[PDB]
């Protein structure tokens, strides 16, 4: 009981932690708004 | 587009406008909007710089210019009107009040629209400030006068 | 830029000045201040040069061009007046004293400002003389006229 619940807590934070740094890899491109050139990434707008 | 004034409690907060959809949605300090029909809408956020995004209307189409970051020190007019310089940024004089001056954009003599406020008034006679624009690249330079009066 | 002296013993020892902020502060010879309200801060040194820098304040802003190192055979002002050679340093005649005449600068006709003198009189009836400007990078040129008239 006492491990599956440390592992448990230990994943679901490793997951928001996760979350946090992918929202944080977004805010790079809202140079974007711009409307101007490419720099080739994941995401598109061909 | 016309500088929509954004009513901080009666105030002319943010002048703000749309340079071709993208609005001048400044999270910068305040303000009621001016078109608040047209400023019905949410928008998007800037931390680097307190800003917001606008992606006007299809019906708010043909909205302004969004002249490239080619610029040499040259007089953009603005509400407290026009100033030349470009290491230093444009040279307006000491004795404007860039405190709600912010929404001010860099109305360049070629029609061009390349740059915006952003504070750091003035020390000498003369008025450089922290405005934002396209960078070099044409990134969203984002200029920061070291020691910026705010707005 | 005043020519703010250097009252050495009542002496102008160094005309000095600030090219936009840095300072021609010469740690060459000596000098009370003539701008001491202003120069009443502190200053660097400079081994290669016996200088100080400046770094003027805000309120001291709009201080002196700093023109870049391109420069022709061309006459530059100063105290003395004018002279232009490139080479040879300016073409000044034999028959003013350097010494004591240290912090002229290069008072270009184009408004330029890019040199300061160092020393270095004169043999022939021409005055070339020692120098600090920038160089041919552009980096601080500390020019030596070999044989060199103090100041």
């Amino acid at each position: 009981c006492t491990c599956v619940a440390i592992i448990m807590v230990s994943c679901v934070t490793s997951v928001w932690l996760l979350c946090r740094t992918r929202n944080l890899c977004i805010t790079p491109y809202k140079l974007a708004p711009n409307a101007q050139v490419p720099i080739l990434l994941a995401l598109l707008c061909c | 587009d016309k500088t929509f004034p954004i009513m901080l409690n009666g105030q002319v907060n943010g002048y703000a406008c749309v340079v071709g959809g993208r609005v001048f949605k400044p999270l910068h300090v305040e303000g009621r909007i001016d078109n608040e029909q047209l400023a019905a809408i949410k928008l998007k956020k800037a931390s680097i710089y307190d800003l917001e995004y606008g992606d006007v209307p299809q019906c708010m189409k043909s909205d302004t210019l969004q002249y490239t970051s080619d610029k040499p020190p040259g007089f953009y007019n603005w509400h407290h009107g026009a100033v030349q310089y470009e290491n230093n940024r444009f040279t307006v004089p000491r004795g404007v009040g860039g405190k709600g001056d912010s929404g001010r954009p860099i109305l360049d003599n070629k029609g061009r629209v390349v740059a915006i406020v952003l504070g750091g008034v003035n020390e000498g006679s003369r008025t450089a400030l922290s405005v934002v624009t396209w960078n070099q690249k044409g990134v969203t330079v984002k200029d920061t006068p070291e020691g910026s009066e705010p707005w």
